């Protein structure tokens, strides 16, 4: 499920590298004979198809796919169906022997789960619900309840999916406020910081995604680097630099993984070379983690310029400031970089409503001003009594 | 011709105005006697709950109110006597030692040590291992509990008390809980 | 470490950044948004009930 | 649907209008009358004459007139019947200059405001400096006051601080009050 | 022209009967207030503590006499649900017998009262 | 089959027999009602051939008949009167190209029963049995002419018809002689929507709103609807939004949400332009273009940047499309004006800049045009700024306020105006149940 | 497009982050050449 | 007792003339009666008007946030009865049954 | 009226609200119509005084007339806590209720009846018999062959001696040695 997912993503993405795109369906085409993976993977190979996914046995083989890994055979629906049937023959009579026999309960539910990890690996969005339906229905257990939060888990982030997962992530979460004691909550947050991940997190679970490390991961449903590696990023990128000063500025978490998948190396690291405030090195890091973090893993491309530019306004905002003074070219020269067009980027701060830069272009100057107390007063007054004006006139709606 | 034709439509208009009028006099005169409406029973004498100790064929509840004693006190019309159990916990009619009307019984576990906790939790997973006992167990306890007449269908007497034996302490009141 | 800003601008025909001030406002419909943002959300889902 | 006769200066005179009414400076009914206008681009675009009010509008509107100004000396109309309003017109353009002048800058030199209002003669301007009440010392156009600050009406309403609020409040506290 | 003269003027009521009830509006207004004042006024001192047990209804409940009488008692209007608490200290009523007020207070009756040495004297080790 | 239809118009008739009672609160309501549940049984089949034998026998009815134009025959002065009114309501409602195909048959026909025994006695009697639409509606679709030559003289008819709605607007007597009303308006609306310039609008303002309370909020917005495109060139915008403001989900529509209210929403979008607020068409990309938005995204994609050629472009590709909307006579405005809005952007933020940078930017566009171009901007504020050539030094002003002014306080009596919102009208509301507890 | 992303502001702009590296590069190497 | 007699803000205004009624006429009085040195006594805390300053405006300031709960004062009012009270009516008009 | 009625709003004094109230029907005579729908407000009102000078107006009102409607509108407040008030509601039934009886009216056999279970009743005061004994011989007066009449559709004219009674009546708990005057709007059948 988990490389799958990815891999997936890995070559949906395929920009960079053919390697890109190839080394990921390498293992994809390893996997769907690992595991019968057709079923989404014939529109997995109908995901990436229309790019470069278009080379496929089944869908679609085109010489503007770069992948043409994205082919299948009818063999592997052969396998498939072979090893489907297998899978479900066999958990049928069980589970129907379980139903015969009226054989335990979870027992019943085993197989249940049994059945419905195949259409995981199958990749069926499918019976392994209503499984987990079957299965839930034969739960007693939250910790079966769990397997809830499992199967989704793994059905939304299969096909890297939003909000009903989390929905059932809050369904299966709200049920026991247990959290699977301490662990499915990070489960939870896991994949809440994950879903929430769609596209955002951004302040929001990134922090919980970074506040449990390591207290999980998945394998199927996610690897540590992966948590560790989100985690940071956005976290890093959105959180209160104290915090990450207090945290990210290292952690032994962090400490263990440094460099140890390589992969990072920058995305806190060269950005604690930011929060080493050069002024060109992070900007090169920026890219250097960039292709080498953003395009590379799922949520992390999508969200894209959110970071980059925020970051890059990250970079004015509280590194460089607006800043308050100093030439704008003593910045935009002294830091051997291209005046205008860092200032224009930079000047696109002065009305993103962030900027308290006060920039001249002329004197290549730049200023700036208390922010008084607006902040969010009124501001946002409106949208309520209108969010009333909603009811308000629903309300007025109701009447007959 | 037409005169007077809409002069109608003037007044025919007002016919609201009656109506918001209309609408306060409940608006208003609802609180005005439900305001007035607690005066009365601020006046009380009290109100007697009462302890049933039993009813017999006379329509006379036999009670004993917590504070006080013993009394065979007649019950309120709007019950019968079969709805009626003892200890009930009732309106009596306080100087007219009748019952006013009927409350929430309460009840009833007791205590010296023969105490009922009644169907405990836990879940037999969680000293989980012993499987083939909870299964054993299951099938000596749960098994008859869930379905005894299986057992009537093989036709025995199934077990109506049960022995584990072996290694102690693991929670082992888990092991009973659970199943239980 | 207000925190925290590091911080004005520096100059290079000089040597030098700038400064500013922390007190902005105090913490009112930021408080209050929330409120009228959980307001309606469950009188909606009332609206809903009685619908 | 009249295309039972139809004719073409019929354009010119509308253009002449246009600009007539563009001319009266009443912005709407001008581009309204474009939208009354029944065929509009259509009928518009292929007449330089229609071309004139809006394209001088463009100009016009926001305040550079540069083209505008210039055009209309060129005017094949202007060349032809128009140059009735281009004299108005061109004053006209101006005064908004001349505060746009005035809003834009204090102290103008009177070249910039003669090169800004076009004229040969800086005592041409200096009437309009002096006619608009301009505050001028030697060779340069001075805005001291460049607005009527102050001046009678609009007054007794905003500053409606209380008043208008203590009302509100009165209000609202009648909101409150009848209420009842 | 003509019915009217007939039924229309019969609208002249229908005015008044607007004009009759706006009147009659303060009425039951301000019979309101000087009567909103005794509903409130019927509160009073010389009363008997007591313990509140549990509600019977909004507006009904079982409390405890320190004499040994519990009986269901009415209570304020002012206390409901919310404002009404699951036990407490209560004011009661003597013959109304009712329950006055919730008792935020006290401590020691018997029992006998509760030992407090408030910051006491020894250090611990 | 034919008697279920005609059971619905007898149920209805039996509705009607309650307006025959007396308001017609449900009766209308209930046509209203039934005018939805219009659309199931239809046809005229034996609908309308019965209905003849149904109505027989009445004059109108088989005058009717000539609309009918069928074989019916087969055989079936007070219970056949404004059922048959009625009925010729469903004569209108049979023929929405339900039923029909050309309505000029109908259109003649509508007069034909508009005028007789029709148009006549019904101020407050007959309650918006009109539908003027409907009337018109027929009209509507005629207008796809073109064809008629207008016709006619230019074209008197509809010409005719605003003074028959005029007739209306006569026989809007305000003793609830309304609700139809501002359609008749609506219709001139947008018949200078065809062709004309409303202002007389102000003259349709000078009388009223579809006051009031019994009116669709459909028309009542579809009233702001027409009501925002007159301040549209009348250049007033937040009214004009406002009404769209006052337009939207309100008046529920969701069937016409999909080609109408897009261009409610097309014109919306336009506002916040005319006003260079470009909110986001995050979702207005969504239950838009396809048919509506993008152009104004397109749009708002220039007006983000506003670059005149890109923007220009967009228009020159849309302009057919904003043609198709009459929209074109917009956005030549707000060209300059985002590139205004850029000019505050440029960097107003130093306290000036110097000329020429500023300049530089119209160095990037125009050069002492700058002086009318910054003028030009100067002039209608939307910066706030100085400058003197003399010292050529364009000086960007703070635009900086510590507030404590009225200012949100006037967006609190905003607020306050809506202190009462619904808490007033609750009191509207508090009458329904309980006074009908009352009956 | 999609159902929810991050929405607003807007859809911002394209080709920076690597326009910016091809100026990174130009920068620093207008840097290389400083 | 007192209760059984009689049967919010403006009258704290309503004193405004009284003293300054008489003030003013009072110095005339004295003016023109002898027509003492309290009164210029009186007299300096009358600058004690047209003091204000920007200072004044930060009442707005406090007045911004006065008004925050002016929607929430009547929210609730704003969600529950009507709702409700149709519930309760639907209830009591579905009610109903015989 | 809307002076009486507001006066009657804005009295401390019930007696005054009361009597005000009962003065109505007399300005309020031409039109018992509207009487029950009047009272129908101060039918429903926290005081007996109010709830009192109801019964009067209207019991005044429809005393020569009709409308079980206006009767049934009082027959909660004949069972008003106080006596005095149902007394007084007892009285104004009769008032209506002479010669009205039998079916024609059923409900003045439960009417008579009350009186009578009042008049048996020892827990109802003198208060209520008062009345119920009075109404019942109200409802009797004259060999009960009579009726009360004022402002005549027969005449379609009013007489003030019809009126003098009640007036006379009016304060009676006050001073009793009064109701006699009533005798005068006795009207031969």
């Amino acid at each position: 499920n988990y490389e799958v997912s990815e891999k997936a993503f890995l070559l949906t993405q395929s920009k960079v590298s053919i390697e890109q795109r190839k080394e990921a369906a390498e293992f994809v085409l390893a996997k769907i004979k690992e595991e019968e993976m057709a079923p989404y993977y014939k529109y997995l190979c109908e995901e990436y198809l229309v790019n470069n996914g278009q080379s496929d046995l089944e869908h679609d083989e085109k010489s503007d796919s770069l992948n043409e890994w994205i082919k299948f055979d009818q063999e592997l629906y052969n396998e498939l169906c072979k090893k489907n049937e297998s899978k479900i023959k066999e958990l049928n009579e069980k589970i129907q022997k379980l139903e015969e026999d009226d054989e335990g309960e979870l027992e019943q539910a085993q197989a249940w789960i049994n059945l419905g990890e195949y259409y995981a690996q199958i990749g069926d969005k499918d019976n392994a619900e209503k499984t987990l339906g079957k299965s839930l229905s034969k739960a007693i257990s939250t910790g079966a309840k769990i397997d809830v939060m499992l199967t989704i888990a793994r059905l939304g982030f299969f096909y890297n999916d939003q909000l009903y997962v989390k929905e059932k992530l809050e369904a299966v979460n709200s049920m026991i406020e247990k959290g699977g004691d301490w662990e499915r909550r990070n489960r939870y947050k896991t994949y809440y910081g994950i879903h929430c991940l769609a596209v955002r997190n951004f302040k929001e679970a990134a922090k919980l995604l970074v506040d449990s490390l390591a207290t999980f991961t998945s394998i199927e449903l996610t690897s540590y680097e992966s948590i560790a590696t989100y985690a940071s990023v956005t976290g890093l990128f959105t959180l209160e630099r104290t915090d990450l000063k207090s945290k990210v500025i290292d952690s032994p978490e962090l400490l263990s993984l440094i460099s140890t998948t390589a992969a990072l190396q920058s995305i806190s690291s060269l950005t604690i070379s930011l929060y080493a405030s050069d002024y060109a090195s992070y900007f090169p890091y920026l890219l250097e983690t960039y292709a080498n973090v953003l395009i590379p893993c799922k949520y992390l491309n999508r969200h894209a310029d959110f970071f980059v530019r925020e970051m890059r306004r990250k970079v004015y905002a509280q590194l460089l400031e607006s800043y308050k003074t100093l030439s704008l070219k003593s910045m935009a020269s002294a830091f051997g970089v291209s005046v205008a067009f860092l200032d224009n980027d930079l000047g696109k701060f002065i009305p993103n409503k962030q900027l308290n830069c006060v920039i001249d272009r002329v004197n290549g100057i730049v200023e700036t001003n208390r922010p008084d107390n607006k902040n969010a007063q009124y501001h946002l007054l409106v949208k309520q009594g209108d969010g009333l004006l909603t009811k308000l006139q629903k309300y007025g709606a109701a009447v007959r | 011709e037409q005169k007077i034709q809409e002069t109608e439509l003037k007044i025919r208009s007002k016919t609201e105005n009656v109506r918001r009028l209309e609408a306060q006099r409940n608006a208003l005169n609802d609180k005005v006697r439900f305001i007035k409406d607690e005066l009365r029973l601020l006046q009380e004498p009290g109100s007697y709950v009462g302890e049933v100790i039993k009813i017999v064929s006379d329509k006379k509840v036999l009670v004993k109110v917590q504070p006080e004693g013993k009394y065979i006190v007649d019950v309120a019309k709007d019950i019968n006597v079969k709805d009626l159990k003892a200890s009930q916990r009732v309106c009596l009619r306080s100087d007219s030692y009748m019952l006013h009307k009927v409350l929430e019984n309460k009840a009833d576990p007791l205590v010296s040590l023969m105490m009922v906790e009644k169907v405990p939790d836990s879940t037999y997973d969680m000293v989980g291992g012993l499987t083939k006992q909870i299964k054993e167990i299951k099938e000596v306890i749960e098994l008859p509990v869930k379905h005894p007449e299986l057992f009537e269908s093989l036709g025995i007497a199934q077990p109506k008390g049960v022995i584990l034996y072996g290694p102690p302490g693991t929670g082992k009141t888990l092991l009973a809980r659970a199943v239980a | 470490i207000l925190d925290k800003i590091f911080y004005g601008v520096l100059d290079q025909g000089n040597g030098w950044l700038y400064v500013y001030e922390t007190p902005n406002q105090d913490a009112t419909y930021d408080s209050a948004l929330e409120l009228v943002g959980q307001l309606n959300k469950v009188v909606d889902q009332l609206f809903e009930k009685a619908s | 649907n009249h295309k039972l006769s139809e004719s073409d200066k019929k354009s010119k005179l509308i253009s002449l209008y246009l600009l007539n009414l563009l001319s009266q400076n009443n912005t709407t009914k001008f581009h309204s009358e474009l939208q009354y206008l029944d065929k509009h681009i259509k009928n518009l675009e292929d007449d330089s004459l229609l071309s004139y009010p809006i394209k001088l509008d463009r100009w016009l509107m926001e305040g550079s007139y540069q083209k505008a100004w210039d055009l209309l000396q060129s005017g094949s109309q202007n060349i032809s019947e128009f140059d009735s309003f281009t004299d108005i017109l061109k004053s006209a353009i101006r005064d908004e200059i001349a505060k746009n002048t005035e809003l834009s800058y204090d102290f103008l030199p009177l070249s910039n405001i003669k090169a800004l209002l076009f004229f040969n003669n800086e005592k041409e301007t200096e009437k309009f400096a002096l006619e608009r009440n301009w505050p001028i010392v030697n060779s340069k156009v001075y805005f001291n006051n460049q607005s009527k600050e102050k001046a009678d009406y609009e007054d007794e309403m905003m500053h409606e601080e209380d008043q208008k609020t203590n009302i509100i409040e009165k209000a609202m506290d009648y909101a409150i009050s009848i209420e009842n | 022209y003509f019915k009217l003269k007939k039924l229309e003027k019969e609208y002249e009521l229908l005015t008044l009967q607007e004009d009759y009830i706006k009147d009659e509006q303060r009425h039951l207004k301000r019979e309101l207030k000087r009567a909103q004042e005794e509903v409130k006024r019927i509160q009073s001192v010389p009363l008997v503590i007591g313990q509140f047990l549990e509600p019977i209804d909004q507006n009904t409940g079982i409390v405890s006499s320190t004499t040994g009488m519990s009986y269901v008692v009415r209570i304020l209007s002012t206390l409901d649900r919310e404002l009404l608490k699951p036990s407490m200290s209560v004011a009661l009523h003597r013959h109304s017998n009712a329950l006055v007020d919730i008792l935020p207070p006290d401590s020691d009756s018997s029992i006998s009262v509760m030992g407090e040495n408030e910051k006491p004297d020894v250090t611990y080790a | 089959m034919a008697s279920t239809a005609v059971m619905m118009d007898v149920d209805s008739s039996g509705v009607n027999d309650l307006h025959h009672s007396e308001k017609k609160y449900a009766e209308e309501d209930q046509v209203q009602e039934l005018l939805k549940v219009l659309n199931e049984i239809s046809k005229t089949t034996l609908t309308l051939d019965p209905r003849y034998i149904w109505r027989s026998l009445k004059d109108l009815s088989s005058l009717r008949n000539q609309e009918l134009l069928n074989a019916e025959t087969l055989c079936f002065k007070t219970i056949e009167v404004t059922a048959e009114i009625n009925c010729f309501m469903h004569l209108l409602v049979q023929l929405f190209l339900w039923d029909s195909k050309e309505l000029e048959q109908l259109v003649e026909f509508n007069r034909k029963v508009v005028i007789p025994n029709l148009l006549c006695y019904y101020n407050l009697r007959s309650l918006n049995l009109i539908n003027a639409k409907l009337w018109f509606y027929i009209y509507l679709s005629h207008e796809t002419l073109a064809r008629s030559s207008e016709e006619i003289n230019s074209d008197n008819q509809n010409i005719i018809l605003r003074s028959t709605m005029m007739k209306f607007l006569k026989i809007a007597s305000l003793k609830h002689d309304n609700e139809t009303k501002a359609m008749l308006i609506n219709l001139i609306l947008r018949d200078f929507l065809n062709n004309g310039e409303v202002d007389s609008a102000s003259d349709f303002i000078s009388k009223l709103e579809y006051p009031h309370t019994d009116v669709s909020s459909s028309l009542e917005a579809r009233y702001f609807f027409y009501l925002s495109k007159i301040n549209a060139i009348q250049l007033d915008y937040s009214t004009a939004n406002e009404y769209i403001i006052a337009a939207i989900r309100k008046a529920p529509h969701n069937s016409k949400s999909l080609g109408f209210l897009q261009q409610s929403n097309k014109l919306h979008c336009c506002i916040q332009l005319l006003m260079g607020d470009i909110p986001e068409l995050s979702f207005f990309h969504q239950s838009n273009m396809q048919k509506s938005l993008l152009p104004y995204y397109h749009l708002t994609k220039a007006v983000k940047l506003g670059d005149l050629k890109k923007f220009t472009s967009t228009i020159t590709k849309y302009k057919q499309l904003l043609l198709k909307d009459d929209t074109y006579q917009l956005c030549v405005r707000l060209r300059s004006n985002v590139i205004k809005t850029g000019i505050r952007i440029i960097s107003l933020t130093y306290k000036k800049i110097s000329l020429r940078d500023i300049c530089l930017k119209l160095n990037l566009d125009s050069e002492q045009t700058v002086e009318y171009m910054v003028s030009r901007a100067i002039r209608d504020g939307v910066i706030e700024a100085k400058i003197n050539h003399e010292d050529g030094f364009i000086e960007t002003t703070e635009l900086l306020n510590i507030y404590d002014s009225e200012d949100p306080q006037q967006v609190f009596d905003e607020r306050i105006k809506f202190a009462n919102q619904l808490h007033d009208e609750y009191l509207v509301s508090m009458r329904y149940p309980e006074d009908k507890k009352t009956q | 497009q999609t159902n929810i992303w991050e929405e607003n502001w807007d859809d911002v702009e394209v080709d920076d982050d690597f326009t910016n590296e091809l100026k990174a590069e130009l920068d620093r190497y207008k840097r290389e050449n400083q | 007792g007192v209760e059984h007699l009689l049967r919010i803000r403006l009258t704290n205004q309503l004193k405004s003339l009284k003293g300054l009624q008489s003030k003013l006429k009072d110095v005339v009085e004295y003016l023109d009666k002898v027509i003492h040195t309290i009164l210029g006594k009186l007299q300096d805390v009358f600058n004690l008007n047209n003091l204000q300053k920007a200072l004044t405006v930060k009442t707005n300031d406090e007045l911004m946030v006065i008004y925050i709960s002016n929607l929430v004062r009547s929210i609730i009012a704003f969600d529950d009865l009507i709702e409700n009270k149709i519930q309760n009516k639907k209830i009591q008009e579905q009610r109903v049954k015989d | 009226v809307k002076r009486l009625l507001h006066v009657a709003v804005s009295d401390s004094n019930d007696d005054v609200r009361r009597a005000a109230v009962i003065a109505l029907g007399f300005v309020l005579l031409r039109d018992y119509t509207t009487v029950p729908r009047i009272v129908q407000l101060l039918s429903k009102s926290h005081n007996a005084h109010v709830r009192c000078g109801t019964a009067f107006a209207l019991g005044i009102a429809c005393a020569g007339k009709g409308l079980q409607s206006a009767i049934d509108v009082l027959d909660p407040l004949t069972k008003d806590p106080v006596d005095f008030v149902r007394q007084a509601a007892m009285i104004a039934l009769s008032m209506i209720l002479i010669q009205q009886t039998e079916k024609l009216n059923p409900q003045v056999a439960d009417i008579n009846k009350n009186f009578l279970s009042v008049i048996t009743n020892k827990h109802q005061e003198g208060l209520a018999k008062f009345g119920a004994c009075v109404a019942q011989g109200i409802m009797n007066a004259g060999g009960r062959n009579v009726t009360i009449q004022l402002e005549n559709a027969d005449t379609g004219t009013l007489d003030t001696k019809s009126v003098v009674g009640l007036v006379m009546f009016s304060q009676f708990w006050y001073w009793f040695p009064l109701a006699h005057f009533l005798s005068l709007s006795f009207t031969p059948t």
